[PDB]
């Protein structure tokens, strides 16, 4: 009958390292092994009520009086120096194989069934389109998110490392290269026949990717934010943390993953946003709202059933789409 | 003794339960009041209360801190007592006992009245035995007696076939030969629960705080206290702690967790001791661990000699501790730039240098790295030794009698070991 | 259980987000039985085509980082969460707590077969180098030291040396190797002592007080501290059987029907960390898998440590 | 809310109050008579117990230096 | 019906930096790459009893034993050298552009008719006035807060870094351009279409601000000022602690950007006082109150719902404030 797995399990392909974030000057990039770390400081902010009202707290005078009360916080900054224009962002990826193997799995005739189903994708396309799609969130800067954003130039080196040393090399404008719209180029179908050639070997494919980006003389950068429950204590804490590792400044692992798997544009919903991270019920976190839901035969979880069960093969987007899902792991199954 | 009495007491309890909830509820329409009434005065309430027991269970090992959307088998189990030694569990846990409570939390009321103590002790055991005080207070036919006797009994056992949920852990462990098991564990809310208590009454007890007032006008006390540092705090609801358990309803969320940290664990920096004399007694000194152990060597250095043999014995390992720390001292500026003491300077210690910078031998192959190698620096220990003798105790009773004669012993033996160790740096 | 023909170094691993969380009642290095596990699913993946078998691990810890943090006002410590992904409707998930911290070690590895002699030593530990390198240690990803200054090279040194002499030559050059770190070892014999000790003092108490005051900071009143031997923390020592062994098909939701599943209980115990020069030998540091499966008891443990 | 007397000392809040994260909150100052000891900025929602123990060790280390610096001289 | 979203969140535009303030001499100034920062030392002030009594301790004993015991405490005090007139006052500008479109917004319907309403906008008045007010308050060294008030002569230069070059650079008489009114000026001008063209998304702007004024030889100068929660006697009574990223004394960019932000001349209060900072409410910390009362209609919040769910566009000054608001960002949008 081939019931679905009761415990179903994948492990995490394609996980990269802390984003260290580092500073110096453009145009010294390539002496960039000594750069200074960018340090995370404390300054005190004093603000003034800016939210909206719940019609009780707009009469004037509790305005006035509540105005007249300071709003003072204590809030972790990350600045460039006032020297340096230029920030540096280095992590190290691998690229896992046996991408389609679960780690954990109940049936053994869903075991073969699924292998076979992947075993198919595989030997029909492969990871041509995957790994073409994750070589351009790794050559366009998706992965500093705002420190993106008003940056004057965007460069990003990326680096194949097989023993000790680079075996090839790439680099890449990343401002050029869109954040939406997946074309072809040369280098970008190396890197995507590397990222390929990882993801169906049998051990890994070690890849370290810096960026610089040209910020500003002295400007302020933005690594992750850490999240930390308030819990209900009396005292007042500082508003806002960053992320560091050994007195430097750092990018969560998980936002480089979430950064890495925006290659999802074949969402039922019209590509407005354009690439979305893949995740079971096409969930966006900055959107508040999932797309792919399960009244829709679009969801990860129906779309793997219908493939492995019932042979409903879907379209090649949302096989695509599926084995991104199994690069990105998860815990799955029904009770 | 008496089913009478029995009957008068849960007629009781039931009574203040009946004026609580008129009282909470305040209902002065809607026919509430007479509902309540009739619905919570006679058996129809035994037959409520045994609809009830059947979606709750008493457990001791909870699977729900374990990612809350897992539905598994919760158990109610006491782990034997191992003969192996040194260890702790749930087999310590006796008549010091407390059992948690799983499923609906409005329910929970008919946990209250089952863990009732009327004439000395739970009613567990009175409805497990066929006691006649007990099987007739709450029924007067024997069928209805029978039937919630086993409704309240199973509220102990496992319901449903053993399951643990995909959310919930399980971790092969291979078997001596040639095998594995799954080995799904359960946390165990009551020894939490019990760790809990523990520490609850070591941080906020009133004998404990006492202590600590008796320390911060540093005074006298009977007894002391402890103090329990870098405690972590694992909170299991979010904001619904008792959709988890009763007793993680006691205590919302707060696994207070205990500190299994290295040493190392508060790496603060690495320092280059460049314009200064001597690294002991002016960059290595005032590390907080070597404080602590001289310190504590101070305090040792003027002690009794009742109990002389142990107490050789400990400042034999304090010694070795400060050697120790000194050695990883020196593993860790071993980090630094490689010719950090080639640096302009006045006073750089260039007796210490030798083995404090290693890696100067790299850059130069003919200045400094042929000098490391024949001389063998190990006055480097008579400088740490005659550092320590500033550093202990200057007590001339000690130094008159066979204590300093034994301490120089121990001490010389601890160099000569250091010394041995700094010998063979070369290889 | 068995003396290894040679130790194994593993080069220092850094270990980025491992769990923090090592049992219900204690934080922050992460378990002996993560590191024997990884050890055991080395020789599961690579030992067996070797022609080897990797038995016993050691613990050094290098470099030690948890992801916590202190609220203001409070003297305990809070774990720094992630921010998963939103439900199916659009809302936030219940939230559960996890703890994740960046380790630094270099492990031991007990080694002893016919691959010692039928590979070089190099080249077999090479190969296990490059296993390791694509695996996990305690829940994390393990960083392969890419353009540094210069990597670690993993050794292997066989313990059966040309004389006694030789053999401590090397043991002390592999204890500088492994030098700005602490050794983890089991202490269950000191547990003991100290719960007889501490029957003594008082009667009916159990190893659970004893544990708990092996590790607090104790002041006693003149106002002295009662000072410790070690550093002394509190780790798991196992896990205890909870239910009778079921067969590999009763239980539902498992995580294969070819094993059997028994719900067990975690059992903790005392562990020391000490700085590697306090061994006689540094495969006296190496822990091993104790199941007995007849009674539960399924330990793990560093035996012949004193 | 009100000042909290002990012994000698007295907590006496701030007037008005301020705002530190997101909730309210007062400085309370320390005197022994007409010398200021120390000032703490706490929440509104403490009880006097809480603003109490807040200066406790000072209060505390205070009377340590007292009966250290005024002790009688020892004759032998 | 379109209702507003629960999850409104604005980023900031015009990002600028900590200003690191230096010291040196009058007619050196062209040659101020190399002056020393101006660093925040610590002196020793003995306070007298100066503040209203409470009418219960105004009898003449008990003032007399207030004033025989003093309080000593120390404070951060910044000067400059004894042989240095003037003060340099340096930091980056960055206007980032795409001011209509929010961070993250949960409503799609609400987010393309914001984006409608902003388009509607720019089409009908682009950022023409705004940039030219955000130009006046660059011109004039309103971010000298209590530097500018008693200055003989102070001096802003602005250059536009371009690749890492000054690509135009524009030299302002700081005391001539007042606070008071947004006049014409030629170099002002180019210096406003400069910023809006950064503001428009058609090109990087990223601006260098260098202000130079003569206050005196030795004379205290005021950077941004920290919180201290407790003071205490292991601190040396530490009552005032000023601002320092590393041993150099500076003001907060937050500091920065409210005396940036000071455009808004179009509350419903008279302008005697003049421009205030553009804040949803109005509110003046200094002053105590609010203008744009909740009350009356003319605060951000119900000019927004009004011109976006309603299409009641508000006036023209009004329709700046609300893009001069969303320029500045904010945490915007109810529960």
């Amino acid at each position: 009958i081939l019931s679905t797995a009761s415990v179903l399990a994948f492990e995490r392909k394609l996980d990269p390292s802390d984003a260290l974030m580092s500073a110096g000057a453009w145009a010294q990039r390539d002496a960039s092994q000594e750069w200074p770390a960018v340090t995370v400081r404390e300054k005190s902010v004093r603000g003034t009520i800016s939210n909206r009202l719940k019609t009780k707290d707009r009469d004037p005078a509790k305005l006035d009086a509540s105005i007249q009360s300071p709003n003072l916080q204590t809030v972790d900054v990350a600045n460039l120096p006032s020297d340096a224009d230029t920030l540096k962002v280095r992590f190290t990826l691998r690229v896992l194989g046996g991408a389609g193997t679960p780690s954990a799995c109940n049936d053994a005739a869903y075991r073969d069934k699924l292998l076979q189903t992947v075993a198919t994708y595989v030997n029909d396309q492969g990871f041509a389109e995957l790994a073409r799609r994750y070589a351009h969130n790794l050559a366009n800067a998706r992965f500093l998110w705002r420190n993106r954003v008003g940056a004057e130039a965007v460069e990003v080196r990326i680096n194949h490392i097989r023993q000790g040393e680079v075996a090839r090399a790439w680099r890449f404008d990343a401002l050029a290269i869109g954040l939406r719209d997946f074309k072809a180029d040369a280098e970008l179908d190396a890197l995507a026949e590397l990222i390929a050639s990882g993801l169906s070997g049998s051990g890994h494919v070690l890849l370290e990717v810096v960026a610089f980006a040209r910020i500003g003389d002295g400007q302020e950068v933005f690594p992750s934010q850490e999240l930390i429950l308030d819990k209900g204590d009396k005292k007042g804490q500082k508003s806002k943390t960053l992320y560091s590792v050994r007195d430097a400044a750092a990018i969560h692992s998980q936002k480089i993953g979430n950064a890495l798997r925006t290659i999802d544009t074949w969402y039922p919903d019209e590509d407005g946003l354009g690439p979305i991270a893949v995740e079971p019920y096409g969930s966006v976190t900055s959107q508040g709202k999932a797309y792919r839901q399960p009244k829709q035969k679009l969801d990860f979880y129906t779309l793997l059933d219908n493939w492995v069960l019932r042979d409903e093969a879907p379209a090649v987007e949302q096989q695509h789409y599926v084995i991104a899902n199994l690069i990105r792991g998860g815990v799955f199954g029904e009770a | 003794p008496t089913w009478q009495e029995l009957r008068q007491f849960i007629e009781s309890f039931i009574q203040e339960r009946l004026q609580g909830k008129l009282d909470k509820l305040q209902p002065d329409e809607d026919d509430k009041r007479q509902t309540l009434l009739a619905t919570h005065r006679r058996e129809a309430w035994l037959a409520d209360a045994a609809r009830r027991v059947g979606q709750l269970q008493l457990v001791t090992h909870t699977l729900k801190p374990i990612h809350p959307d897992a539905r598994g088998s919760n158990l109610h189990s006491l782990p034997q007592a191992p003969g192996q030694p040194g260890l702790a569990g749930s087999h310590e846990l006796g008549d010091r006992l407390v059992s948690d409570v799983v499923g609906n939390a409005a329910a929970l009321d008919v946990f209250k009245f089952l863990s009732l103590q009327y004439q000395g002790k739970n009613l567990l055991n009175w409805l497990t035995e066929d006691s006649a005080e007990a099987l007739q207070a709450l029924s007067d036919n024997a069928e209805q007696a029978r039937e919630w006797r086993q409704a309240f009994i199973g509220i102990t056992t496992v319901k449903g076939a053993p399951a643990s949920h995909s959310l919930a852990k399980q971790l092969y462990f291979p078997l001596p030969g040639s095998g594995y098991h799954l080995l799904a564990p359960l946390f165990p809310t009551s020894l939490v629960h019990h760790v809990h208590a523990l520490l609850r009454e070591a941080r906020f007890g009133d004998a404990a705080k006492a202590a600590r007032e008796a320390r911060s006008r540093q005074e006298s006390w009977p007894h002391g206290f402890s103090e329990y540092p870098n405690l972590a705090i694992q909170k299991f609801g979010g904001t619904k702690p008792q959709n988890i358990s009763q007793l993680n309803n006691e205590r919302r969320g707060e696994n207070w967790l205990l500190p299994s940290l290295p040493p190392n664990w508060q790496r603060q920096n690495v320092n280059a001791p460049m314009r200064h004399s001597s690294v002991f007694e002016h960059d290595f000194g005032r590390t907080p661990e070597v404080s602590r152990l001289t310190r504590t060597l101070q305090r040792f250095l003027a002690k009794t000699v009742h109990n002389n043999l142990a107490i050789r014995q400990r400042r034999a390992q304090l010694v070795a501790q400060i050697c120790d720390e000194a050695l990883q001292y020196a593993a860790r500026l071993r980090e630094l730039e490689p010719g950090w003491s080639a640096t302009p300077g006045c006073q750089l210690h260039d007796a210490e240098q030798l083995w404090l910078d290693p890696l100067r031998a790299q850059t130069d192959e003919t200045f400094l790295q042929r000098r490391l190698r024949g001389d063998w620096p190990a006055e480097v220990g008579n400088r740490f030794a005659n550092w320590l003798n500033r550093a202990v105790s200057s007590d001339s009773q000690i130094l008159g009698s066979p204590e300093a004669a034994q301490w120089s012993q121990e001490l010389s033996k601890e160099l000569t070991m250091f010394k041995e160790i700094l010998e063979d740096e070369r290889d | 259980v068995t003396d290894p023909e040679a130790l194994l170094l593993l080069p220092r691993l850094s270990i980025q987000n491992a769990n923090a969380i090592s049992s219900p009642l204690t934080w922050g290095f992460p378990s002996p039985g993560a590191f024997t596990g990884f050890v055991h699913a080395l020789q599961r993946r690579v030992g067996i085509s070797l022609d080897i078998e990797l038995d016993g691990v050691g613990i050094v810890c290098h470099r030690f980082e948890a992801q916590i943090s202190q609220p203001a006002g409070k003297r305990t410590k809070v774990f720094n969460l992630t921010r998963n992904p939103l439900n199916r409707d659009g809302s936030t998930a219940a939230i559960v707590e996890e703890g994740r911290a960046h380790l630094e070690v270099s492990l031991l590895l007990g080694v002893h077969g016919d691959g010692l002699d039928d590979h070089p030593a190099q080249e077999i530990a090479r190969q296990v180098q490059e296993q390791a390198g694509a695996m996990r240690l305690a829940g994390g990803s393990i960083l392969p030291w890419c353009n540094e200054r210069f990597p670690a090279p993993n050794a292997e040194l066989l313990m059966l040396g040309g004389s006694d002499e030789q053999r401590r030559k090397n043991q002390r050059r592999l204890t500088r190797r492994l030098l700005p770190g602490f050794a983890l070892v089991s202490r269950e014999a000191l547990l003991q002592q100290h719960l007889e000790t501490l029957r003594t003092t008082l009667p009916e108490a159990t190893t659970l007080d004893a544990l708990l005051d092996l590790c607090r900071i104790n002041f006693e009143p003149p106002w002295q501290v009662r000072d410790k031997p070690g550093w002394l923390v509190p780790i798991p020592a196992g896990y205890n059987a909870l239910s009778p062994l079921y067969l590999p098909g009763e239980v539902r939701n498992a995580r294969d029907r070819e094993t059997p599943l028994r719900f067990v209980e975690n059992l903790f115990g005392l562990g020391e960390w000490l700085s590697p020069h306090r061994v006689a030998a540094l495969s006296d540091l190496l822990w091993y898998h104790h199941a007995e499966p007849d009674k539960g008891l399924y330990r793990w443990s560093t035996p012949r440590f004193v | 809310m009100n000042a909290i007397h002990i012994g000698p000392f007295s907590i006496t809040p701030a007037a008005r109050g301020l705002h530190y994260g997101g909730l309210p909150h007062h400085q309370w100052t320390l005197y022994y008579g007409p010398r200021e000891m120390a000032i703490k900025t706490l929440p509104d929602s403490y009880t006097s117990s809480e603003v109490r123990d807040e200066f406790s060790d000072i209060i505390a280390e205070f009377v340590i230096d007292a009966r250290h610096r005024y002790a009688p001289d020892v004759l032998e």
